[PDB]
């Protein structure tokens, strides 16, 4: 994990919120289980080291991974001898409030999305349902004078997915003056520009 | 989590608000409910194991799923099936208490859909054992702490 | 329902082992094309 | 109407952030009630 | 949207079974309230241009809001605060009349912080301007209706923060 | 239900509920009541419902049960039973919303297309649905037949 | 979309380079299986309600799906899954005679696990029902179709999977 | 809360919550009510207290309000007593709750970090909570006053 | 993943009937095929190393991948491709072994086109490669087993186009 | 990350071309940047702090993201907020030194936008502290570096927005 | 969007000044600049057909692009590059009349960079063409109009870089 190699390969190129999710993967098993440890670690690869004899660089992201080696959590399940390996269907469990999400994060595609994906899939919960087409947000086009850019899902996944019923209703900004805008007015498109 | 106390407090603090009678209303209210929520509590600790076997006993139990060619079928598959059923009366016995349905879809609730999905598992049958738990529940319980018990299974039936 | 979907994964479980898959597993753990003395284990198995 | 051409009538919220949000924004989002210094010492040196 | 009686309706639906009497009390019960509601809601569609001037009064307006570099300066940015406020004094009073926050949720609270942000619209005030307006609407509807009218209030409150 | 449907239309014309739409959700409210009692009826004589309109069905269309018929043989005359229940269930929901909306989503969207999969003839199961409506009809006193019957109707119209 | 045809082609206008004997093979290939695609396309343009009908029977219908509850519950629901049936029937037969399994890519599968996971479908069931509908196809076409039908039946599996 | 706090342990060892954890929970709500007594005493005399105690403060720290000082001139002494207000605005929450938490998740996480970019010094700030104890102190009652106490020494060891 | 013998049972287990001896003889041809996807392995397993050099040299190298500016230049992205036609040749060797196409789906086939195509890494040329290896395993495992081991190929190669 | 120096060679390595004089151009132009680029790094790194606090004061504190229901109220939130704002600073210096804006696309920008719109941090506020910021660090660096100093500045900016 | 005499008006309203003779001073300057502007714009307009050309014959044409595998390669690309030149000119000369920045931002430049990124369009070799396009119209619109023109050019060569 200090290693050179370690980075580089993993750090560099992905945003710090997305380097804790992957180095939660490989290093104890499991995916992140909640919105209050990816915010504990989150604070652990941010905070600017306490400065450290060791040439060997204090804290930064080698804090990060210090403290899920020696992590109780860590230790005792792995133990000093085994090398970690993947938790998974078969064995402890699984649990079902980051299923989606933990099954796409032990695939081997997981490097490829660069978009943190557990920060956003917690505190999507407590927060109330986007701004979004309710097919999902790759459906919305990016909004330009000509062409139709959509992201696709193979070229980098970035899904957002939400669930948005047959009664739900889009907020839109008028292009124009604000009354205009028939949710409070019926008759604002009859209206001078 | 968020319990009835907290909550009142939470909604508060975002107010800036500090506490007023209206408030202060809520909380003597729990704290009304809350000693016979302890003893309810506790009439289903003793008995959860029973009030297992009861509940998958009335729906589970001698449905289609126990037939090959259902989820219930297999020990393995049906071994599971209780495991969960134990999940949703520990909530659900962590709800009455606190008194807030939160708890509840924090670690229940979200996500549940879509593990099922996966799985297989049908999500009917297992709103169906939830209601069964209930009424089982209500027994043991008796109906003063019915009414409380009642809620937090309910909240649990329609998530699903 | 939930304000926030992670979506759905098909996932299937193994719901009894077999020589078959038992030896490929091991095989894929390893990442070691198939060892010499499984080889004469497979077929044995093939044939018994 | 059979005489007005389409035009474009509302956009989402993304949409409008791209075209305005260079630059983010102007302003400090001021509240009502809030004690601010904000102007107070331009103010005094304009009376000096 | 949905309205208690649906609410009924469908978690029977979806467990397939006939309607009981279980069922048909929680029915009942919200037919009871139901009367109370009615006069509260024709209580506030006639006061609802009062109820919006006098929770301006008592937050935004006479503010740095209104004075020259607040968000409701210009007359174009005043008139959209006061439309605002008149959307979700309705929306309160549909959830009161269907005794779901289902509604809220559905068309008022989603996407609404994405809105205000890119919008530069102050959250914190608005949900001021909204529990202004719960206080006024508390009076008129009286102490009865007042219980029920605030929850809804709230709701959005606690969805906008 | 009425209320919701109320306030969709209110909500479209971006207005506060009307005085007179005030009023008829009052009387709505009166009327729920006699509405549940109504609802609970049907609801007991359900089974003895579906099993007569289903044999008069049957009388009036030989073919549906027969060879060729989609409802010949026991698992397909279940069927067929299963799907009168259903849109009973339907019905009697309706009647405690006081509006076809509930029935509406559930049993008449997409109707035709399903059976035209199945292959079932719609108008046999608006025959049914007319049958299931005059032993209901039976049981209920005349004013309460009239309120069941206005759904009744509504379901035969929409296939 | 693209082809078989084209793709040859393709390849070589980014080379810049005209069309050599390799490449004539690769296309020479396509034209002698070219003459039982369009065999096969013509029976599953014939039977294709009932291709849908047996493969719902199949895995669909009576199962938790149908039942209150279950997905595909509901008139509605129903008619929505069966019409996401024939899509994926019409565009496996576009792809069985084009040679190319980009047409699936370009319309059917971009997109879909989203929108499939926002609805809440179950993807796994919707997975099922396009093997049952191979199963149904390979039937009808005869072994030499079925081969190439059923490769782009397995795409769009793996593409929702 | 208390009751929060013992569901989570519970959830940890994966259990139903133990006789003694019950217990604890009973013995809480049982104190509530005199919880909730203390409460409203500290938030009425409010004003007061605040008052008071930035008396004693500025008082005890002349600097602070001073042409050096943070807290000088109007604007700035009206931001210190508002700190004053919230600090006890959080110690009422706390005694309801029963529990630290509420008080330590809106106070005292960041709060270093969050003076030090302000610059004002944290010293000062917990002589200001000190000085409202012994405000508060004086309107309780002697067991009131304890129990206020250990909140109010919370925060001044947190700062 | 699944095998033959299992694909089989599973079958039959969800049925609940006791193995037809039309499914035993289906289970019996695996035996006998058995022996030889054994003997088939050992001769890929031995000749990997040269069947990946031949294939390059057929498809990938003396090509512009190769050249600067192609997908392949530069020693690291050589390597990579490299170690990826290792895993093709490793996971199809598997597969002939199980009998069973699953494997492939479940390990490979899951996420490698998004993988791709965020790498930019070229699928028709990649299937041009697992072709060419295909040719060179046939005349290594001799005809018998080349049957077998063709189709495991051809699996991967519909797959990834 | 990448910087200017290996800019160059990345686009020379992809069309296989050696260093040539106009190339060789561009580098000496770095190199005389250099030296001013180091002394404004230096410069940063030491009045950090104040920089944050001034900033903070021209857009942040005395708004209604400081009242209570603001984004950056609570003493947790400031300080996320202080921090955020402390990572802005800190990547735009390394920016600078670079004379890259790579690192900033590779590190801030990239899935920031998704996670604020998650979180509910107002974007816009977000942009206006970074403006603040740079204005801040403009006077400190002196003309000559601030230049350099903006555009790094600008593309934060403008990748959050 | 805006220009320089509603700039100057903006900002003082959001102050709530009256125009003051620093503000005046503003405005005088741009009056003078506007008959040279509307010279160069006129120049622009009349000679734009061939100062794409002339960009284009400096970096796009004779290039790799324009070869077989590059971007501008086919007629229907080559039309495209040569239609967004065009757009760039445009608008650059209407942000030349304005006398401010801001149209550019709104209309071309947002989500310009995500467009060509998603396309595979080369950023660095469309900035190379607009500072080509610099140089042309600098030489027609002659030195006085040049500088204001080049402005406009390098803030859109920023925006895509
Ligand atoms: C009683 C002396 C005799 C008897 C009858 C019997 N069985 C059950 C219940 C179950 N039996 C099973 C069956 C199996 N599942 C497996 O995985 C296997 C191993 C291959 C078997 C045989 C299961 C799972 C149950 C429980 C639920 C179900 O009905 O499927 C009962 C009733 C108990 C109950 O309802 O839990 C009875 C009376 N079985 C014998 O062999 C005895 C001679
Ligand atoms: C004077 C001829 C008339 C008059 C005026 C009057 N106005 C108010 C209060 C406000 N007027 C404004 C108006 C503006 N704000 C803007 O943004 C603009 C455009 C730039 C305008 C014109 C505002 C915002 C207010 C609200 C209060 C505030 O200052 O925030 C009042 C008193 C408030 C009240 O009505 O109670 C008055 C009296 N009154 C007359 O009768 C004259 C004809
Ligand atoms: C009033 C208390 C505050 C305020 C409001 C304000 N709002 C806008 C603009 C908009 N408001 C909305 C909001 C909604 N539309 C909906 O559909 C819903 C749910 C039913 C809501 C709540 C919208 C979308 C707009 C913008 C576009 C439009 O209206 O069509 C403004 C104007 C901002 C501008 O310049 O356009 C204002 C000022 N601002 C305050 O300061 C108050 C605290
Ligand atoms: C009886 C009046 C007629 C008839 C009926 C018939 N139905 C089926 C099969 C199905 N019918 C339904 C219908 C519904 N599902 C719903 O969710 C609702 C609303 C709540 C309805 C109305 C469904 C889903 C099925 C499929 C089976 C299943 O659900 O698992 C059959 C059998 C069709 C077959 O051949 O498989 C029949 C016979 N047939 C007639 O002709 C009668 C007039
Ligand atoms: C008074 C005892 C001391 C003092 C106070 C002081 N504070 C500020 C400014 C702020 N203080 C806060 C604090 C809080 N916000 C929160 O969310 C919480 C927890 C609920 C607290 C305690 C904040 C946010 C500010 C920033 C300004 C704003 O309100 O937006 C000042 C002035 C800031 C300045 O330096 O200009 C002062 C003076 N200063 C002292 O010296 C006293 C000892
Ligand atoms: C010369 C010192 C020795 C030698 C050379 C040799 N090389 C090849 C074939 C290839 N060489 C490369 C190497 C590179 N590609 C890169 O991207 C880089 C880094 C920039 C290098 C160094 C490649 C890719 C090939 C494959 C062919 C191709 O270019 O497409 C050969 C040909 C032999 C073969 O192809 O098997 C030879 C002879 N070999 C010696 O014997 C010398 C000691
Ligand atoms: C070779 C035939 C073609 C080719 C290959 C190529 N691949 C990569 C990089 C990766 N390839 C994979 C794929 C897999 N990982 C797995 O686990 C499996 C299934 C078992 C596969 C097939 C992955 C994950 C990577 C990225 C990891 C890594 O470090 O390699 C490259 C390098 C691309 C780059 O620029 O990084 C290449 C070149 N490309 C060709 O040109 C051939 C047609
Ligand atoms: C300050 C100018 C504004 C502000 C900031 C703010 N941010 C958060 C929380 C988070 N910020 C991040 C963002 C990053 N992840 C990265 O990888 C990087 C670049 C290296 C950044 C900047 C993350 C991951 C979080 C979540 C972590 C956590 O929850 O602790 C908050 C707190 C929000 C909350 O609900 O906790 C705040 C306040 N918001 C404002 O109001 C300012 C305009
Ligand atoms: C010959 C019959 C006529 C003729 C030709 C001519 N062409 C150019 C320059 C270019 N020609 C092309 C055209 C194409 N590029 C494509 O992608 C396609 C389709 C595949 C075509 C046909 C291009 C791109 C160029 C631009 C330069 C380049 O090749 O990169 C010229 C020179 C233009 C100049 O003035 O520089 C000429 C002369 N001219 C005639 O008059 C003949 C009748
Ligand atoms: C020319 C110097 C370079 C070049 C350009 C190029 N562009 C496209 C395709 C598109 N260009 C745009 C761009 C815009 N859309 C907008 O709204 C704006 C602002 C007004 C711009 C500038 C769009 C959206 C497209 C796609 C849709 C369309 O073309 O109508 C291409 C063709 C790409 C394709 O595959 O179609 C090209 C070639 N390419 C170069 O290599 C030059 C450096
Ligand atoms: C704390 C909240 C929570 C829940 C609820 C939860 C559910 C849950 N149910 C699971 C499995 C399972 N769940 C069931 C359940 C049922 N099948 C039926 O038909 C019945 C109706 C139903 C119960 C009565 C079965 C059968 C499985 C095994 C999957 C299979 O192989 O079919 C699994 C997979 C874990 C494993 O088995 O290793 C999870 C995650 N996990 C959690 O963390």
């Amino acid at each position: 994990g200090k290693s050179e190699l370690y980075r580089r390969e993993f750090y560099q190129p992905f945003i710090n919120s997305r380097v804790l999710e992957l180095a939660f993967k490989h290093f104890l098993g499991r995916a992140p289980e909640s919105r209050a440890e990816v915010q504990k670690y989150f604070s652990i690869i941010s905070s600017p080291i306490v400065r450290g004899q060791s040439s060997m660089p204090s804290g930064g992201l080698y804090a990060l991974i210090d403290a899920l080696i020696d992590s109780e959590e860590y230790t005792s399940i792995f133990g000093e001898d085994t090398v970690p390996y993947l938790r998974n269907l078969g064995v402890e469990a699984q649990p079902s409030w980051n299923w989606g999400a933990a099954y796409d994060l032990y695939n081997y595609a997981a490097p490829r999305r660069k978009v943190p994906q557990f920060i956003t899939l917690f505190a999507d919960y407590t927060q109330p349902l986007p701004n979004q087409h309710p097919y999902g947000a790759g459906n919305d086009p990016l909004e330009i004078q000509f062409g139709a850019i959509f992201k696709n899902s193979t070229i980098n996944p970035a899904e957002r997915a939400a669930p948005i019923g047959k009664d739900v209703k889009r907020i839109l900004i008028r292009n124009g003056s604000p009354t205009s805008n028939e949710r409070g007015n019926p008759t604002g498109m009859s209206e001078g520009a | 989590m968020k319990d009835a106390i907290s909550t009142v407090i939470a909604k508060y603090d975002s107010q800036g608000k500090y506490f007023d009678n209206a408030a202060v209303d809520q909380l003597k209210a729990y704290f009304a409910t809350g000693e016979l929520r302890v003893r309810s509590a506790a009439a289903i600790s003793a008995n959860a194991q029973s009030i297992i076997k009861e509940a998958t006993a009335k729906a589970l139990l001698y449905s289609s799923l126990t037939r090959t060619g259902g989820n219930m079928y297999y020990a393995r598959r049906f071994a599971a099936c209780i495991r969960d059923m134990e999940y949703f009366l520990r909530y659900a016995t962590f709800a009455m208490v606190a008194g807030d349905t939160s708890l509840l879809d924090e670690y229940v609730l979200n996500g549940l859909k879509e593990t099922y999905t996966s799985l297989g598992v049908p999500i009917d049958a297992t709103v169906k054992g939830i209601n069964a738990l209930r009424e089982v529940v209500a027994s043991v319980v008796g109906p003063e702490a019915a009414g409380e018990a009642s809620k937090y299974f309910d909240h649990l039936a329609k998530g699903l | 329902s939930i304000r926030g979907t992670s979506g759905s994964t098909v996932a299937r479980p193994r719901l009894f082992r077999t020589v078959m898959t038992e030896t490929i597993n091991g095989i894929n753990a390893e990442d070691r094309y198939p060892n010499s003395g499984e080889v004469s284990q497979l077929d044995q198995f093939f044939g018994d | 109407g059979e005489d007005v051409l389409p035009y474009e009538r509302y956009l989402t919220p993304a949409g409008l952030s791209l075209r305005k949000g260079r630059f983010g924004s102007s302003d400090v989002l001021t509240t009502p009630g809030g004690i601010t210094p904000r102007g107070d010492a331009a103010r005094m040196m304009d009376k000096i | 949207m949905q309205d208690a009686i649906t609410a009924v309706i469908n978690n029977y639906d979806v467990q397939g079974k006939y309607l009981d009497g279980a069922a048909l009390d929680k029915l009942k019960a919200y037919f009871t309230t139901g009367a109370v509601r009615v006069r509260a809601a024709a209580v506030i569609s006639s006061n609802a241009t009062t109820i919006i001037k006098e929770a301006a009064a008592k937050a935004l307006i006479y503010s740095d809001l209104t004075r020259p570099g607040g968000n409701m300066y210009t007359t174009r940015r005043y008139a959209a605060c006061i439309r605002d406020m008149d959307y979700f004094l309705r929306y309160a009073t549909y959830a009161m009349l269907a005794g779901d926050p289902s509604i809220l949720d559905e068309r008022v609270l989603n996407g609404l912080k994405e809105t205000y942000n890119s919008l530069g619209v102050p959250i914190a005030a608005t949900v001021g301007g909204i529990q202004a307006m719960k206080e006024v609407v508390g009076g008129l509807v009286g102490p009865d209706a007042a219980k029920e009218a605030s929850i809804y209030f709230d709701y959005l409150s606690s969805g906008l923060s | 239900s009425v209320l919701t449907k109320a306030i969709v239309n209110a909500d479209a014309e971006a207005r506060y509920l009307s005085p007179g739409e005030l009023d008829r959700i009052k009387s709505f409210v009166a009327s729920g009541e006699r509405r549940l009692r109504i609802a609970q009826t049907l609801t007991e004589a359900r089974e003895r419902i579906v099993k007569q309109a289903g044999d008069q069905l049957f009388q009036k269309r030989p073919d549906v049960v027969s060879p060729g018929g989609n409802a010949y043989g026991e698992k397909m005359t279940a069927l067929c039973l299963r799907d009168l229940d259903y849109y009973l269930r339907l019905v009697t929901y309706g009647i405690v919303a006081g509006d076809v909306t509930p029935i509406e989503e559930i049993g008449i969207i997409g109707v035709k297309e399903m059976y035209n999969s199945l292959q079932t003839p719609i108008p046999a199961v608006a025959e049914g649905v007319r049958a299931m409506k005059n032993v209901a009809t039976s049981l209920l006193s005349g004013d309460d037949a009239a309120e069941a019957g206005f759904y009744f109707d509504y379901l035969v119209g929409a296939m």
